[PDB]
């Protein structure tokens, strides 16, 4: 099955055209000489020369200049070069994503890849070094075209969908800037039937290129990225991410399972590779402190951040914005409140070689939370705008709860029931209201203690209802909703809405024709910055 | 649409004082959608609003300010109440939504309202089925599910719905977090009563079979270490804790039986359920390897049939060819084995008889 | 943007509540141990270097 | 030695280079001999190797045609019986093997066999 | 003012003293004088 | 001439060859390298590593599926005196999980392996008396928690 | 004892299985049973083992080595096998509360040994 | 009250980049847009916004003019051509269609 | 052995103190000792305990015994509870694995099951 090809003409007449054909089974066949075959009925035996190296489908072929190599690209993330002349073969392997496609100068020395992280560099023959870097918003697409190696039923055929919404955070000290979630390639992110984003980006929102990359999870650009059976590997992805108030910290937790085809020898009894694989699972949660030229260092990693017999799936982490202070809510029913001390063991302090001593992140405080189970429980939580009160929504299905708790004492301030309808999405914290969104959307006075707006949403799939979200403005008291209008596709529409605090009516009802996957809030102005499916991002203020 | 409720709620004050119960109870009844019939369903009630609960409990319930109030009845005989309990309503931040202007100076706000409210649906009614129906209904704190078993246990310690919801209490209070009920308890209990409570667990515990033996559970563990906690050694600083822990390490040794029990026969229940598949396509004539003694097999591994599939580079699949099935079948067979051909094989029909040497 | 080939790390094993800390080590790395005997087995009185 | 077999035609154009059309891996140990045959209308190579089975490739349809392994045990059955007795018999280098079989397949019908 | 490190040795020791290098001070060998009669000398060198 | 963002004197870091064998996919001879314990560059967290990696990459399987009777009791060696640590008891048990699914057959073929299977149930049976004996104890500290409050 | 277990399954009795259940003459006694008479025996077991939570000191011995012995007869029964399918679904709920119990144990553990604390301490005074 | 800008950025799409004459710029063919970039210092010289607007209409195929350079034939999904010049904007405003069922391929 | 065990937890020794845990004896040695010494042999144990996973046993009655002895002259200490918090942490890793290592000990029990089963056949063959 035809994946691509490349011509190139042998000469100012035309004497003849050597066809290199790139298939879907991985293969290279290159027809030699095709109109000295089919100019003469009858024809003579053709046979094409197989080329494979190249494990899943092969991206782009092309001739390099001259004729003597074949350079080529595929999904394993390699430049390959066949030597045409001997048999040999060289190869520039460990790219950032998979080489979706090639071209070569008009002279001989500069070829140009567009990388499929978004990506577009001009290499230089034999130095090898991009002497051009272009780099994109990288973020999770609805493809047009819709993958080359989808054609011949793989054991994961790959799908466009977006199943989570991307995690972002617009950074303070620096708004321009925008930290968010990423894998080595779109393709390589959606493959394996899970999103695997271990790494983030800081991306230019004023001027828009990606300034820079790092790992979060742990990464192996060096290695294969296929099993020897033919599945992609799965990454740990970093569900939350959310930034300090000083812009001096910055939290994230990543979650890994194995997949549900590996386990088949842990089941004794009632369990099946579900149960096994959520069992197994692996939460990390690791604090991370961001230089000035936006590198980011690790300060403390927490392996079990929410531990009982088995470990807890973490919900929500949220900052203080009075401190540096990060709240965090789990499966076990605590939210955990984690601070900065100095590493002093028996007053001998551990200090960095240059002298600045090492900091390190503990649980502070622990506050067991309240149920009441009626007869999978979610969590939510965000702090004040001033600090000194977190909002924690505990949340069971129909039957859920926000707790107000105090942060200087352990104690509960409030507790407040029956305002949820199914489960809970998201909640954020206002000046003084909760903006909080399961089924229904509802602002919710707290120093009043009276609902100002409720809204039904329009009933959708759970693809949908997953990917709906909220964010508040802080700034101007603003917040602004996402939902895509009613599995998921390539055609749907997403429209946003802008609130105001006070009123019912939408202050701005714009649909877009692509589904918007991320909301966020510049911190040192009003208004807002969204980033759609057919990744462009477009920002939304007053005035 | 504030201003409608607010004069709903003006012709409503205007019913009080003219004391006017029936076309109020009426009125309530149209908002929450006299005769009184109802649906034979605690979860099947329609959805009714924020401000007219609010305004349930207000006209309800009383609070008395002397730096610390009572909440009381100002309608004792009410079907307005026996629905606000049966659709759950009476909730701490419910009632105090409802009276944010006279407690909003009082402190140990959830501990007063948790103390008083059951209490006051026991004295409404004696035979407290509006109470097991709000221990069934209601989202309840560990201080209202201690209170009303303080309650349950004045009532006890016909004839069964007390103990139905004497049985939904120790359910709630096992759900509940550790450091609520434990201080909750320590608070609201005395430490003989709690002597009472552990003899009524104990009754949970010995009747329901765990001391008995076979030839002649993490929901009472929850509240009877709750409950030792909750006392401590200031409660009781005899023979009974010592016969006490005889009978939880006879449940205990029962507990761990039943763990290597339930391991050995999930894994020969999952064998023989493998194995019977196995024989039944070696009946067919499909001519797997499978162990024909009675005994089991040392590795508790059987054969199972080939896929029609196949993983071909890099991880595409294909159909497998008949072929490469023949090849496999030919691994599969031993080195020894007698395969009957039959007339009715030569005819077209039948298939063979294999019998193959055991390996 | 070839990224450079990264050898396994090792793994960052969690430490039980008594780790032996850098102070520990500086005061166990004076390794090299001479005893000198003093004449007829004479307890010794007081040891001193100037400043 | 690699058990593969590569077939080469010339590049088309300049004269005197060679390039592999395509390998495969025929055998199921190295490929210690080869020779070729080409006439009345009948053009092979037959390899044999180190799995006793030689190979025979069709070489002007070479990539048309299937390939066709031939028998690695002998065209005489070197298997021969006294059915009056029960015994089985075989012969090889310097050795007659003879196996008795003691009973029938109708008295079978695991444990015994 | 905390226990920070300490060590043992098989008789009680009666004088002591970490000496220093030269040039800002490094410490390089703690001597030990016991009650048996031994001077350990226990150097690190950097 | 040093490429930027490398060491000046040109200390690469060389790999061993255990991990030139896991980064090539050759997990047989990865694993056997590492768990080799009469080797003087003997290391449980580097085994720790390799079979967490083993783990990750989807290839614990493959690594054990290859072996023949004498490794089989190494690796069955290995998992029973590591499993007692609780540091890395996961990826030990999965480890024997493994091993049990795939070399459960020839148990009564080779006698030493059937000590090897028996010594491993024999400490896992002194592991959950180790397990009981922590969450009996860790709840008389949650006992006294409780009191000074 | 090999030939009063024959005899007291057959006619599905119930009071001839208990004389031979509470008396390494037991290994050797299943050893020689009957396989589809063994069967018979399960069937039981399970049924006792079902119906309320306990305990049996006896019958791990028991249970335990007669699926060894005649595990590879259930093949023959369809009827036994969901019958132990549900019985290992049900000594699950029994395991879930095996760690809260647990605790439950170490603070009677703990109770006990200081109430006898203070009573040595009136007689050590 | 509320503003929304014009959409930036955008997803590359897997057209082939194409080198300019002189090989000096980099034609880059996203989404919705088109933008020339410099080989040398890596800064964008020109973006080249085009309008889209029908759910699914892509743009299908870009490349120089071989009659002339500097021009460009950018083609979508549905009938639309545009023959725009890259250094400047002049072509995106006046598209010409082509009366197709969909537009699979062009070459020139 | 109280004031061998008041010597080592005071000055902090590891020869008395490891040649006072190797060894009744331990209930009447945490009775006779000091009550202030009582979280720094808790943390000494825990450290024992998690440095060493083969010492389990007798460090787990060690400190059951401990808490049992001392356990108001825990209370009276307060603002030193993180000892015992160490020491919930040190159990806590213990106790990690359990479910996955009770369905590996039941994998492992069939096996032993069938060994001892053709051991019992083979002493009497």
């Amino acid at each position: 099955i035809i994946s691509t090809f490349d011509i190139r003409p042998i000469i100012a007449e035309l004497q003849d055209i050597d066809v290199a054909v790139g298939g879907a089974r991985g293969a290279i066949y290159v027809y030699s000489n095709l109109l000295a075959h089919l100019h003469t009925l009858r024809v003579g035996t053709i046979q094409p020369r197989k080329y494979h190296w190249h494990r899943r489908a092969v991206h782009s072929v092309k001739w390099s200049g001259d004729g003597n190599y074949l350079i080529s690209g595929g999904y394993e993330t390699v430049l390959v070069l066949w030597q045409l002349d001997t048999g040999r073969v060289d190869f520039l392997p460990h790219l950032s994503a998979a080489i979706e496609n090639i071209v070569v100068s008009p002279k001989g020395s500069a070829y140009a890849l567009h990388l499929d992280d978004n990506s577009a560099m001009v290499l230089s023959t034999a130095e090898m070094k991009p002497s051009m870097y272009v780099s994109g918003i990288q973020s999770l697409v609805l493809g047009d075209r819709p993958s080359k190696d989808a054609l011949v039923r793989r054991v994961w055929r790959p799908i466009d969908e977006i199943a989570s919404p991307l995690v972002a955070t617009i950074s303070p000290q620096n708004p321009s800037h925008m930290f968010l979630c990423v894998g080595n390639g779109q393709q390589a992110t959606v493959g394996g039937g899970a999103t695997s984003t271990p790494l983030v980006q800081v991306f230019d929102i004023s001027s828009f290129q990606g300034v820079a990359k790092q790992a979060i999870a742990r990464t192996n650009p060096t290695d294969v990225n296929i099993t020897s059976e033919g599945v992609p590997i799965i990454e740990p992805t970093a569900t939350k991410l959310a930034f300090s108030h000083d812009g001096k910290w910055l939290a994230s937790i990543d979650e890994w399972q194995p997949p549900e085809r590996d386990t088949e020898a842990y089941l004794t009894g009632s369990k099946t590779q579900s149960d096994a694989c959520k069992e197994r699972r692996e939460i990390y949660l690791k604090f991370w402190e961001v230089g000035a030229d936006q590198s980011l260092e690790l300060v403390t990693r927490i392996n079990d951040a929410h531990y009982t017999k088995q470990t807890e799936s973490i919900f929500d982490l949220a900052s203080d914005p009075t401190s540096a202070r990060f709240a965090t809510i789990g499966n076990d029913g605590m939210v955990r409140f984690w601070s900065p001390k100095l590493r002093k063991r028996d007053g001998l302090m551990a200090t960095r070689p240059d002298g600045q001593p090492l900091r390190s992140w503990s649980c502070s405080r622990v506050v067991p939370l309240p149920v009441h189970e009626r007869q999978p429980y979610s969590g939510a939580i965000t702090f004040s705008e001033d600090g000194s009160i977190l909002f924690a929504a505990f949340g069971p299905p129909s039957g859920a709860l926000v707790v107000a708790i105090d942060t200087q004492t352990g104690t509960v301030r409030d507790v407040v029931s029956g305002m949820f309808k199914g489960d809970i999405r998201a909640m954020k914290s206002l000046s003084s209201c909760l903006i909080m969104l399961s089924d229904d959307l509802v602002v919710y006075d707290i120093v009043s203690d009276e609902m100002l707006a409720s809204y039904t949403l329009k009933e959708t799939s759970e693809a949908a209802k997953k990917l709906t979200q909220l964010a508040v403005n802080h700034q101007s008291r603003s917040f602004a909703l996402a939902a895509p209008i009613p599995k998921l596709k390539r055609g749907t529409k997403s429209e946003l809405l802008i609130f105001n605090i006070e009123d019912e009516e939408p202050k701005l009802v714009k649909t877009f024709s692509q589904v918007i996957i991320s909301v966020c809030a510049v911190p040192s102005s009003s208004g807002f910055v969204v980033v759609d499916s057919a990744a462009q991002v477009w920002s939304i203020t007053e005035g | 649409s504030w201003s409608e409720w607010q004069n709903k709620a003006m012709q409503a004050d205007e019913l009080l004082q003219n004391n006017d119960i029936q076309s109020w109870e009426e009125l309530m009844a149209e908002v929450f959608k006299p005769e009184w019939e109802w649906p034979s369903s605690r979860s099947d009630y329609a959805r009714v609003d924020r401000r007219w609960v609010v305004y349930a409990i207000n006209k309800v319930f009383g609070w008395e300010g002397q730096n610390t109030g009572r909440l009381t009845c100002r309608l004792p005989e009410s079907s307005v109440l026996i629905y606000l309990v049966d659709a759950g309503h009476l909730s701490t931040s419910n009632v105090k939504s409802a009276f944010k202007d006279d407690v909003r100076e009082v402190d140990k706000v959830e501990e007063l309202i948790g103390e008083q409210l059951p209490i006051i649906l026991a004295e409404v009614d004696p035979t407290m089925e509006l109470l097991v129906g709000y221990l069934s209904g209601t989202q309840l704190g560990s201080s209202e599910l201690v209170s009303s078993i303080k309650l349950l246990l004045c009532s006890l310690g016909l004839d069964e719905h007390r103990t139905r919801g004497l049985g939904i209490a120790f359910s709630k209070l096992a759900a509940c977090p550790a450091a609520e009920t434990v201080k909750s308890l320590r608070r609201l209990f005395k430490p003989d009563e709690v002597l009472v409570l552990l003899n009524v667990l104990r009754a949970e515990l010995i009747k329901d079979g765990w001391t008995t033996r076979y030839l002649d559970i993490q929901l009472i563990a929850d509240l009877m270490s709750r409950c030792i906690d909750a006392v401590g050694l200031s409660g009781w600083m005899a023979n009974f804790f010592s016969q006490f822990q005889a009978e939880i390490s006879v449940a205990l040794e029962g507990v761990m039986e039943a763990v290597r029990l339930k391991g050995v026969i999930a894994e020969a229940a999952n064998y023989a359920k493998r194995a019977r598949r196995a024989l039944a396509d070696s009946a067919k004539g499909k001519a797997m390897t499978v162990h024909m003694s009675a005994e089991l097999p040392l590795g508790l591994k059987t054969d199972n049939k080939i896929s029609t599939e196949r993983v071909r580079s890099g991880g595409e699949i294909v159909a497998r060819s008949s072929r490469q099935i023949g090849h496999f079948i030919s691994k599969r067979r031993g080195i020894y084995s007698i395969h009957r051909i039959s007339e009715e094989m030569l005819l077209g029909a039948a298939g063979p008889t294999v019998v193959q040497e055991a390996r | 943007m070839a990224a450079e080939v990264v050898p396994l790390p090792q793994l960052k094993l969690p430490s039980g509540p008594s780790p032996i800390t850098a102070e520990q080590r500086y005061w166990r790395s004076f390794k090299k141990q001479k005893s000198h005997t003093s004449t007829a087995n004479w307890p010794i009185s007081h040891i001193s270097f100037p400043a | 030695m690699d058990r593969r077999t590569a077939v080469y035609e010339p590049m088309a154009g300049q004269s005197g280079r060679w390039s592999k059309v395509f390998h495969r891996r025929y055998h199921q140990h190295d490929v210690k001999a080869m020779a070729s045959f080409e006439g009345k209308g009948m053009s092979v190579v037959v390899s044999g190797g180190s799995d006793a089975s030689p190979i025979v490739l069709p070489l002007r349809a070479l990539g048309k045609e299937f390939h066709r392994t031939l028998p690695h045990l002998p065209q005489h059955p070197t298997v021969l019986s006294a059915p009056k007795a029960r015994y089985i018999l075989s012969w090889w280098e310097n050795e007659i093997r003879i196996w008795h079989l003691l009973n029938s397949a109708q008295q079978f019908l695991p444990l015994n066999l | 003012w905390n226990v920070v490190a300490g060590a043992k040795y098989p008789s009680p020791i009666l004088s002591l003293s970490v000496i220093t290098a030269g040039a800002s001070h490094d410490d390089r060998h703690l001597a030990v004088g016991m009650q048996s009669g031994v001077l350990s000398i226990r150097t690190r060198l950097s | 001439t040093a490429d930027p963002g490398t060491h000046p004197r040109g200390r690469r870091p060389k790999l061993k060859p255990w991990q030139k064998a896991f980064r090539q996919g050759r997990y047989a001879a990865a694993v056997d390298d590492v768990l080799n314990t009469t080797a003087p560059s003997y290391d449980p967290v580097i085994a720790l590593t390799l079979l967490t990696a083993l783990r990750h990459r989807s290839a614990l399987r493959e690594a054990l599926q290859g072996r023949d009777e004498l490794s089989v009791i190494n690796i069955l060696r290995w998992a029973g005196k590591y499993v007692a640590d609780p540091r890395y008891r996961s990826i030990c048990v999965d480890v024997a999980f493994h091993l049990i699914d795939l070399y459960a057959e020839h148990v009564g073929g080779s006698a030493e392996l059937a000590t090897q299977f028996q010594q491993l149930l024999a400490k896992v049976n002194r592991e959950v008396e180790k397990a009981e004996l922590a969450i009996v104890t860790g709840g008389m500290v949650e006992s006294l928690m409780m009191s000074v409050e | 004892l090999g030939t009063v277990l024959n005899q007291a399954l057959r006619t599905d009795d119930s009071d001839l299985l208990e004389s031979c259940l509470q008396t390494l003459i037991i290994q050797n006694t299943i050893n020689r049973m009957d396989s589809s008479l063994a069967g018979t025996l399960l069937s039981k077991l399970a049924a006792r083992m079902h119906r309320r939570p306990g305990r049996a000191f006896g019958l791990m011995r028991w249970i335990q080595w007669t699926l060894v012995a005649h595990g590879g007869a259930l093949v023959t029964q369809p009827d036994l096998i969901n019958r132990l399918t549900e019985l290992s679904r049900v000594l699950e709920e029994r395991s879930r509360g095996l760690s809260s119990l647990l605790a439950l144990k170490g603070k009677l553990d703990m109770l006990d040994a200081q109430l006898k604390y203070r009573k040595a301490l009136k007689m050590a005074g | 009250s509320w503003k929304v800008s014009k959409p930036m950025g955008g997803r590359m799409s897997d057209i082939d980049p194409i080198f300019s004459q002189d090989e000096r710029h980099l034609i880059i063919t996203y989404n919705t847009s088109i933008q020339v970039y410099s080989t040398e210092d890596s800064l964008l010289v020109r973006r080249i916004a085009l309008p889209l607007t029908p759910s699914a209409t892509h743009i299908v195929s870009s490349a120089l003019s071989k009659s002339n350079p500097d021009y460009l034939w950018v083609a979508c999904s549905d009938g639309r051509i545009w023959h725009i010049n890259w250094t400047s904007g002049e072509g995106v405003d006046t598209p010409s269609t082509i009366d197709t069922k969909k537009l699979l391929d062009m070459a020139v």
